[PDB]
């Protein structure tokens, strides 16, 4: 019918295409003039039309390769392949949008090399004592996870330069520790050891080869350690199919970037390998310490997860650190390190229990939504990660690629994948603006005769003034009373006042502050709505009164974000679960509960409420929670059956309920410091005597 | 806006030596040429047995562009014995620091290494030589008897200087006291007159200085940055330094008193590792005459569209009040990792409009990494967010990045144009350049049109080159332009007129000149410094009668005028700029007559009408408010009508109603431009006869005051008509209506009591917490959710104390939280303890009467009752098997408002909380 | 209170053997204990001790000889740094 393209359409090929991604093209051999022009596939269809010349581009998801995912990742086969699809080929005509899907999978037993990064300064004597025999401990442990496994070692005490080395007395240089009568060795800025081998055994020998140095001020560098360890990936030998963990052991502060304009340092860390064939960090004295964006990047760029063993007394700060540099996980060192074997098993779940997609080179003229699913077939939309998981489990996230208007950029591509993750899924954008006719030529005469003139796709726009498919008028006087079809529901004004009809035509008129544009001179820039005063909020573009949002924005006035980062709780689900999540913002659902994130509840029920949905579902396997299968995924806890329940837990809840088998069951919640969290249920509860 | 970069000044020192690491003006009063001083560090010198002992080098505006080296030591290093050398001073960064008075000047080496004459050491205590004429004297204040790093030794004194409004050094140095920091501050005139060149630890008398605090501060380095300015009503200038380790990394800012040093104010970063106080500068950027504080945070990472952290860096700027403490904006980067905080150095009043300016450096940003240095200018209302220009460093990388913007030093006018001007160091490619700030001109221009009114059966003007009598008018185009500061006399302005801008390309002129018989005109006008506006004629005949078919239509003339560069000072390449934001064009518009009537003249009646939809609008939240509008024109042809909304200031207007086909759109834009805030509505050019036009405007209303009863909308049209070019002005009021959404909710904690007590047995006379019972816990929250807020509210609490002379629910406690006192009619836990259905109907009752303050949307007040179920009252005799469920209820009434004068009505409710102790 | 006080042997035993300190009045961070025989070349012999704790033990030597025992104070500012004054005793 009237629609749009159909009237308010009608430019041009390429012209037309730009309106709506539902709209079509003509180029008929004949001349019917009417109006077959640029209208829709149904409606151009009835009015024939179509010895293929009905030219409408459709927007491809089309997969170009996808490989199954595996289910043991260790050995054989060939291309472990824990995410699928691969690559698929997008194709976008403009204004238009299409969706695809990912699966991610952690697989199994995977290869992993994990290399320790110590320190080596004095209060580490102690630690790299114990640490002798704890590389083939840690090959029995990590052997039970994963048949493939890799350790490296490598050192770091700070800067060697003043102020932080002790750079007097000249008796005291290869000797550090001098006034402590005794023996140490000088310090070094990075010191890579052991390169990453399967020979455990080969560990253990070169530690204790090493021994510990000092330094004067208390904050030591082993940011330029962490930058070293993962871009040298050659020196350092991180296998490129496996789980790459980087663990860090400090007992204090570390030094951060700016911090060596006090020695001298003027030059801003480059991402770049400096590790030579002396297995020593050359630029330690003559380049400053990396700041947490630049480690951030080349962190994911090269697939290693960071991990911060550190004490008691610097754990809180370590844990802030890590906050800005996502995918980081801390934990608690103890002072000697006997703790750190341990401390690796434990970092290495919460590694593979979190799912995350990052996008890397993608074109701003597109924007990508989320939706995402993670426990069985319930889907939380606009989240592009997913918690909570266990090593074989396996989820999927919907994608949608949406473009503005379309570029002529050579089609370039992009990649979406998971962070730490060597798989990845790459897409291949294409953009066709325009229609197959264009490239026919025709460049000017043609049936528009002398005069110049032009012939493009069976229509012909000619000239400065000359406007119809005859070209005439060009405001010679000239004068058609125009009237009907000039303007809509006849009676009306002329192209609606905003510019004016000749030669049956509207050239609209008036062009300043923006252009007016349109056959009816309908259409325009700036007519959009405002906010705060500011149009489309500054976050979407004007066209025809109607606002097209940049990337990452929504709405009718684009002032509505797709960001569920500030929805994030700090126990890692969004809103709290106490709410949904809008436009950067939690609305909350459950009664009497408030907060960004929903966090705050005083009047909601007590822990022993909560927590025995789980000890029902977890121990007794049923009641509620149990049939939606989520039975664990929402319970984490660590529950075990056991007498007594005493009284020295400290911080901890004692709870009592009634099950449906009228019996009194009697449980406990208590947890270590920011750590986990176990409930303790008396076996054997009260039931009624016969 | 008006720094030329088109011919600024290179200065290029030695490669390798750092040139242009610090910068600064040197304006002595002996003389009456100024110079710039750049700060060389890591550059050899004539000193014996030196190696880059750094120099401080005086370039000349003289336009040789030549630098010398000031000779400030000249010498070795002094002995402690034979072979056992006192000092070091190689690689001493000697220029690191450089800043000048007048006529004195102050230079630094922060990693000159000492002695310490006691044992054989070699620590960064850092020194400095002040320069005053001819004579120069050593002031290395860190250089003491207190040694070693719990000392002063590792201080590097001179890391940042600075002087104050009256001879006084402001010293920091970030090692002193294991890295806490130090700021020592001495008076020049104590440094020159108490200097012994055989002494080489001076005590000053009157010398303020930071003491030694708690460990905890340890690697906080104070004093790594500096800046003096007022913050409080003494007068004299007073300290800031920057803490970037201070508070966990977070980063600090430190106000210390000028003059007893005692600390006054404080800030914080609110991002780790973002360094918060690498770079501090104290201007007014308001004009307020109170100094305000500007802090950088290069590494600061905000977060993108994504919503992933990115490193831009931030700079924060904190507006002094009379009143206290501060108000403070953030103002993000634009590139990553061009550390946008790096350098901030205040540049007088850069385009002489009244008030400070200040210049933002991002060293590594811009094109190939160049380096970008952002211009903000400063207003009535604080610093303007936006960058009114943009430096781009010229000079490619080398080894190291070019680090231009890395130093800069402003508010010193070089040359004599009027403008203070800016030196930005670059050290990277070891340069310094000199940008020269160019004059500012306003320029307005007048036109009008003689007359506004065309009649084409009115000919008069006879044609010049046949002759025949055609329809004119006249146009006049008026032109005046000044401005401060140097500038030449008389100014060469190009003016260019377009006659019926609006229809162009392909359309009918409709209207051309008499004697140039174009659509067009160019004219060469000089004007001259202050008033004097001066006028030009050329005089618009109109065409032929029915040789267009077009009446209606307006013909606008168009006038825009540029400045052709020419005229300049002495300066050798100086050219003025226009004003930053001032129109180059104006527009009038001449109408053909058209159904004026017999008189000729279009006379109007025009009329505003708005009705109420809307009736209520509630405070404490934006809400629609839509008005519709009424405009009709009853009488000839009314030009250029528009509708005038005047609004008040808590309008914060929005779009148009588009969903509707009874009002058919509009054509609106907010602006504000002479003291009046409101809304302009286009009527159509002409607004011819009949036409009732309706339409809607929407507006969500932020409120003010709480004692407003209403707000206040007043509407009318406006028109160019001679006669009757107005319509009445017609007010529409909605009244201000208050809502308050209060809910009291309840809990119990546990709501399940289990009898028996596992392990309980009966103490007679117990004060234990364990042998009365289980803590039973009941919580009451009182929660304002609806937009308007409530000043005074009671609640009561019932409670189940007894039930048969003895105890149900044995209080221990109770506390609150939020706005709200309590009492109890009993006294709580009057035992000392320590760590079917039951209401307070038919059992004894103990009551809590509590009063409630003021209640805004986002908070609550809450009641905690800490409780402990009295077991031996169960269990024993007359309760031995038996469900009881005791209750409790609270009940709250708002009393008050803080919007009198304005309607209340009243919000009462209760809710009850159960505890439920049961057998089987 | 920069120095430790009084240690004196507590446990009469062959070895793993006990030792005492005493209270420094300043905040500690650490303990280094370092020990072997007296005049010969010497086997110097260490381990460190949180400042929590005031006893340490020692494996080796024999059950009766002539050693030399020393306690080192450890400042909780810096990397590693010690007080001026260590203590010894001898047995
Ligand atoms: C802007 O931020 C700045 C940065 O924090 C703020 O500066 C800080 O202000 C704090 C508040 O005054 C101040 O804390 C006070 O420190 C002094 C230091 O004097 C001491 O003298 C003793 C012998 O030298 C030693 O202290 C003993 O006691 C401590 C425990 O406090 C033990 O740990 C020690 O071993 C020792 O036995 C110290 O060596 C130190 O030199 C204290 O005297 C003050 O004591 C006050 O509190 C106690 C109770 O806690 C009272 O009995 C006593 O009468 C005092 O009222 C404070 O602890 C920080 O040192 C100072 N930090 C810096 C770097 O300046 C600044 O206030 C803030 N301003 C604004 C406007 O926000
Ligand atoms: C983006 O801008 C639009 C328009 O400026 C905002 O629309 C307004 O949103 C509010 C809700 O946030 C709508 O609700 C109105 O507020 C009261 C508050 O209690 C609510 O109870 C009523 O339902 C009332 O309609 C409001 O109608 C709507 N339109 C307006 C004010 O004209 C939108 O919120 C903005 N989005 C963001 C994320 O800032
Ligand atoms: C994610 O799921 C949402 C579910 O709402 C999809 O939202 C679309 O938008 C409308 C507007 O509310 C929804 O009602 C429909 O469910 C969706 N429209 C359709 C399917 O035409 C959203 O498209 C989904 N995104 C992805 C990438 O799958
Ligand atoms: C100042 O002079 C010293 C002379 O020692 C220069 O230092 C030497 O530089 C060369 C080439 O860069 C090196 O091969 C030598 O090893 C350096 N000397 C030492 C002792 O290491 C220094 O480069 C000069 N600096 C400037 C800015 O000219
Ligand atoms: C008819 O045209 C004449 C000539 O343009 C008009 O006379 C002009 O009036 C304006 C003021 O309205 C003066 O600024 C011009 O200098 C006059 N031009 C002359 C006298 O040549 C006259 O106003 C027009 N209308 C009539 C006569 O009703
Ligand atoms: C709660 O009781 C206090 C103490 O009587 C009331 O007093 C307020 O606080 C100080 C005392 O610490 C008084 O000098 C102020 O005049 C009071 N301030 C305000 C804002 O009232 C307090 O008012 C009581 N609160 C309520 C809500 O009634
Ligand atoms: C888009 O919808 C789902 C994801 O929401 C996707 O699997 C499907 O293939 C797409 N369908 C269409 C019609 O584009
Ligand atoms: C870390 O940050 C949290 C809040 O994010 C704060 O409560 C805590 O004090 C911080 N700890 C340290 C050591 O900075
Ligand atoms: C939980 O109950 C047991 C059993 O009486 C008791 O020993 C313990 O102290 C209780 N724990 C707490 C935290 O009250
Ligand atoms: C320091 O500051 C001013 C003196 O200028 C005075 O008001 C204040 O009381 C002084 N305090 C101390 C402790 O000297
Ligand atoms: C004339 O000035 C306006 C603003 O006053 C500006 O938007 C426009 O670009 C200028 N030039 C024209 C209309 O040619
Ligand atoms: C206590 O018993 C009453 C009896 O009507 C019931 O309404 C209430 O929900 C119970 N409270 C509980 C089970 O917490
Ligand atoms: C409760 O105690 C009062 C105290 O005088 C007494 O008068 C009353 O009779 C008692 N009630 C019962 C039911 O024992
Ligand atoms: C009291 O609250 C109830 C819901 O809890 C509501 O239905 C009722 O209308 C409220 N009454 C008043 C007077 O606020
Ligand atoms: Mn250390
Ligand atoms: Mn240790
Ligand atoms: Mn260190
Ligand atoms: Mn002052
Ligand atoms: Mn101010
Ligand atoms: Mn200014
Ligand atoms: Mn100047
Ligand atoms: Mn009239
Ligand atoms: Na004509």
């Amino acid at each position: 019918g009237p629609n749009i393209c159909t009237t308010r359409g009608v430019s041009s090929c390429q012209q037309c295409l730009a309106v709506s991604p539902m709209c079509a093209w003509c180029s008929d051999e004949a001349l019917p003039l009417g109006s077959p022009r640029c209208d829709l596939k149904e409606n151009l269809l009835k009015d024939n039309c179509a010895p293929e010349s009905i030219e409408f581009p459709v927007s491809e998801a089309r997969v170009l390769e996808d490989r199954p995912l595996s289910d043991k990742g260790s050995g054989d086969s060939s291309q472990v392949t824990q995410v699928s699809p691969q690559r698929i080929a997008l194709r976008l005509r403009p204004d238009d949008s299409k969706n695809f899907s990912i699966q991610v999978r952690q697989v199994e037993d995977y290869p992993v090399d994990i290399y320790y990064l110590m320190d080596l300064s004095y209060s580490m004597k102690d630690d790299l004592w114990s640490i002798q025999n704890l590389g083939t401990k840690l090959a029995t442990q990590m052997r039970k996870l994963t048949s493939n496994l890799r350790i490296g070692f490598g050192a770091f005490v700070d800067k060697p330069v003043s102020p932080y080395m002790y750079i007097s007395p000249p008796e005291a240089l290869e000797n550090p520790c001098y006034d402590m009568k005794t023996t140490c060795l000088p310090m070094f800025g990075y010191k890579h050891v052991l390169t990453l081998t399967d020979q455990v055994t080969r560990f253990n020998e070169e530690v204790k080869k090493q021994s510990v140095s000092r330094n004067r001020d208390a904050p030591e560098g082993g940011f330029d350690a962490i930058m070293q360890a993962t871009v040298c990936d050659e020196k350092i030998g991180w296998r490129n199919d496996a789980s790459h963990l980087l663990v860090f052991t400090t007992d204090a502060k570390t030094h951060i970037a700016l911090d060596g304009r006090l020695a001298g340092i003027v030059q801003p860390n480059d991402g770049q390998c400096h590790v030579g064939s002396d297995n020593h960090y050359s630029a330690s004295t003559t380049m400053d310490y990396p700041s947490l964006g630049l480690m951030t990047e080349k962190l994911s760029q090269k697939n290693i997860n960071l991990i911060f063993a550190v004490t008691e007394n610097v754990v809180n700060l370590y844990q802030n650190y890590s906050e800005l540099i996502p995918g980081t996980t801390v934990g608690v060192l103890s002072m000697d390190s006997s703790n750190v074997l341990q401390l690796i098993v434990d970092a290495y779940g919460k590694i593979r229990s979190k799912v995350e997609l990052e996008v890397r080179d993608l074109p701003e003229e597109l924007s990508l939504s989320f939706n995402a699913t993670c426990l069985n077939n319930e889907v939380i939309p606009g989240l592009k990660s997913c918690m909570g998981l266990k090593i074989g489990d396996t989820v999927s996230f919907s994608i949608e690629a949406k473009v503005r208007g379309c570029p002529q950029e050579k089609e370039k591509s992009f990649t979406i994948k998971p962070v730490g993750f060597k798989d990845s899924l790459i897409v291949q954008v294409t953009f066709d603006c325009d229609c197959a006719c264009q490239a026919q030529a025709e460049p000017n005469s043609h049936r528009c005769n002398n005069g110049n003139g032009t012939f493009e796709c069976g229509v012909c726009r000619c000239g400065p003034g000359w406007l119809g498919s005859q070209c005439e008028c060009s405001e010679e006087d000239y004068r058609p009373s125009q009237q009907d079809e000039c303007s809509p529901r006849e009676g009306q004004p002329v192209c609606s006042q905003r510019g004016e009809c000749l030669c049956g035509q509207c050239v609209c008129h008036s062009s300043d502050f923006g252009k007016i544009t349109g056959k009816y001179c309908e259409c325009d820039d700036f007519s959009c709505v405002r906010y705060k005063g500011e149009m489309c909020s500054g976050h979407g573009q004007c066209s025809c009164g109607d606002c097209l949002c940049d990337s990452d924005w929504t709405g009718y006035y684009c002032n509505c974000t797709t960001r569920t980062d500030t929805c994030m709780s700090s126990n890692g689900l969004l809103c709290s679960g106490r709410g949904k999540c809008e436009c950067g913002s939690c609305v909350c659902i459950q009664p009497g509960s408030y907060g960004d994130t929903c966090e705050k509840c005083p009047t909601c029920p007590d822990a022993c409420t909560f927590k025995k949905e789980c000890v029902e579902c977890k121990k007794f396997d049923r009641g509620a929670l149990h049939d939606e299968n989520t039975c664990n995924r929402y319970c984490r806890d660590e529950i075990e059956s056991v007498k007594e329940l005493k009284d020295t837990g400290k911080d901890a809840v004692n709870c009592t309920y009634k099950n449906e088998d009228d019996c009194v069951v009697r449980f406990q919640y208590y947890e270590d410091s920011s750590g986990k969290s176990i409930l303790y249920v008396v076996e054997e509860p009260e039931c009624p005597k016969g | 806006f008006n720094l030329d970069v088109d011919s600024p000044a290179e200065y290029s020192g030695p490669e390798g030596s750092y040139f242009g690491f610090a910068v600064d003006f040197f304006v002595p009063s002996a003389s009456s040429r100024m110079f710039l001083l750049v700060g060389a560090p890591k550059a050899n010198t004539t000193q014996p047995g030196i190696v880059e002992g750094g120099q401080v080098l005086k370039c000349d505006w003289s336009s040789t562009r030549r630098c010398q080296p000031i000779e400030f030591d000249a010498t070795g290093n002094r002995d402690y014995a034979k072979d056992d050398p006192l000092e070091f001073k190689s690689h001493q960064w000697f220029g690191a620091s450089v800043r000048s008075k007048q006529d004195k000047i102050l230079a630094c080496a922060p990693l000159y290494h000492w002695r310490t004459e006691m044992k054989q050491e070699r620590e960064p205590v850092g020194t400095c030589f002040l320069q005053d004429g001819t004579k120069t004297v050593e002031y290395a204040p860190c250089r003491s008897q207190d040694i070693d790093a719990d000392g002063q030794g590792f201080c590097q004194g001179g890391f940042s200087i600075d002087f104050t409004k009256a001879d006084r050094v402001l010293l920091g140095g970030p090692g002193s006291f294991y890295w806490q920091g130090q700021l020592i501050s001495d008076q020049v005139a104590e440094i020159v007159s108490k200097y012994d060149p055989n002494v080489y630890s001076i005590k000053y008398n009157n010398q303020l200085a930071t003491r030694t605090a708690q460990a905890i501060f340890d690697d906080s380095y104070l004093g790594y940055s500096v800046a003096v300015g007022d913050f409080n009503g003494d007068g004299i200038d007073d300290f800031v330094s920057g803490v970037p380790r201070a508070a966990r990394t977070l980063g600090m800012v430190y106000i210390y008193d000028g003059k007893n040093m005692s600390s006054l104010y404080n800030f914080t970063g609110e991002q780790m590792a973002a360094y918060f106080g690498f770079s501090v500068a104290a201007t007014d950027i308001n004009g307020d005459d109170y100094a305000d504080v500007f802090i950088g945070a290069p590494l600061f990472m905000d977060r993108g569209s994504d919503g992933k952290l990115q490193e831009v860096g931030q700079v924060s700027v904190s507006l002094q009040r009379a009143s206290g403490d501060f108000q403070t904006t953030k103002l993000n980067g634009f590139e990553v990792f061009a550390r946008f905080g790096s350098a901030i150095a205040p540049l007088g009043d850069l385009d002489q409009d009244g008030f400070n300016d200040i210049a933002i450096a991002a060293p590594y940003g811009g094109e190939d990494k160049k380096g970008i240095v952002y211009i903000f200018n400063g207003r009535s209302t604080g610093l303007n967010a936006v960058p009114s220009q943009i430096l781009e460093g010229q000079w490619a990388a080398r080894s190291m990045p070019p680090s231009f913007g890395y130093s800069m030093k402003g508010a010193t006018d070089i040359d004599k144009n009027g403008y203070p001007d800016l030196i930005v160091g670059a050290f990277g490619v070891d340069r310094a350049i000199l940008y020269r700030a160019r004059p500012v001109i306003t320029v307005n221009a007048g036109l009008e049109v003689y007359p506004s009114i065309l009649n084409q059966d009115n000919k008069t003007c006879s044609l010049p080159g046949t002759a025949l009598k055609v329809s004119c008018f006249n146009v006049r185009f008026c032109l005046k332009a000044d401005g401060k500061g140097v500038l030449p006399r008389k100014l060469n302005f190009q003016v260019e007129l377009l006659l019926d801008k609006l229809k162009q390309k392909g359309a009918i002129r409709r209207a051309l000149f008499l004697y140039s018989r174009s659509p067009s005109h160019s004219k060469n006008m000089t004007i001259s410094r202050g008033g004097l506006m001066q006028c030009e004629e050329l005089i618009a005949y109109l065409r032929d009668e029915s040789e267009f078919r077009d009446k209606l239509t307006p013909i606008t003339i168009f006038m825009e005028y540029r400045l052709d560069y020419r005229t300049a000072a002495d300066t050798t390449g100086l050219q003025p700029i226009l004003n930053q934001f001032t129109p180059a064009n104006i527009s009038r518009q001449a109408h053909i007559l058209l159904d004026c009537g017999e008189d000729n003249v279009c006379k109007p009646k025009l009329e505003v009408s708005v009705d109420s939809d809307q009736k209520k609008i509630y405070i404490g939240d934006d809400n629609p408010l839509t008005l519709i509008v009424k405009a009709q024109n009853q009488g000839e042809g009314a030009y250029e009508a528009e509708l005038i909304v005047s609004i008040p200031l808590q309008a914060d207007f929005i779009g148009v109603v588009r969903n509707n086909e009874a009002l058919a759109r509009l054509s609106c834009a907010f602006k504000t431009e002479n003291q009046t805030r409101q809304v302009v509505c286009d009527l159509g050019n002409p607004m011819k006869a009949g036409t009732q036009l309706l339409a809607g405007l929407r507006f969500s209303v932020h409120q003010q005051s709480e004692m407003d009863t209403s707000v206040k909308f007043d509407l009318q049209i406006q028109s160019s008509n001679l006669f009757d070019k107005v319509s009445p002005v017609v007010s529409h009021k909605v009244d201000l209506a208050v809502l308050a959404a209060v809910e009291i909710r309840g809990v119990s904690s546990p709501d399940h009591v289990f009898l028996p007590i596992p392990n309980w047995e009966h103490k007679e006379n117990p004060e234990t917490e364990e042998d009365v019972g289980p803590v039973v816990q009941h919580i009451y929250e009182l929660r304002n959710n609806g937009p308007s807020s409530f000043s005074k509210a009671m609640l009561h609490l019932q409670w189940p104390y007894k039930y048969n002379n003895n105890t149900l629910l044995y209080i221990l406690h109770y506390d609150i939280d939020g706005p709200m006192n309590c009492t109890s009619d009993m006294e709580i836990n009057p035992l000392r303890i320590k760590i079917h259905t039951l209401g307070c109907g038919v059992a004894q009752c103990l009551k809590i009467v509590c009063q409630v303050g003021r209640l805004d949307r986002g908070k609550s007040a809450i009641l905690y009752v800490k409780s402990l179920l009295w077991t031996e009252t169960f269990m024993n005799k007359e309760n031995q098997n038996h469900s009881y469920s005791l209750k409790s209820s609270a009940s709250f009434n708002v009393i008050e408002f803080p919007y009198k004068n304005l309607p209340i009505e009243d919000i009462t409710n209760s809710t009850l909380v159960t505890t439920n102790v049961t057998w089987g | 209170s920069d120095v430790p006080r009084d240690l004196e042997v507590v446990a009469a035993t062959p070895t793993s053997l006990l030792i005492s300190w005493d209270a420094p009045a300043v905040t500690v961070r650490y303990y280094r204990i370092t020990y072997g025989e007296t005049g010969g070349n010497s086997p110097v012999q260490e381990f460190t001790v949180p400042g929590s704790k005031s006893t340490a033990t020692i494996s080796g030597l024999k059950p009766g000889v002539d050693y030399t025992i020393t306690v080192y104070a450890v400042t909780p500012r810096g990397d590693w740094n010690e007080g001026s004054k260590p203590i010894s005793i001898n047995y």
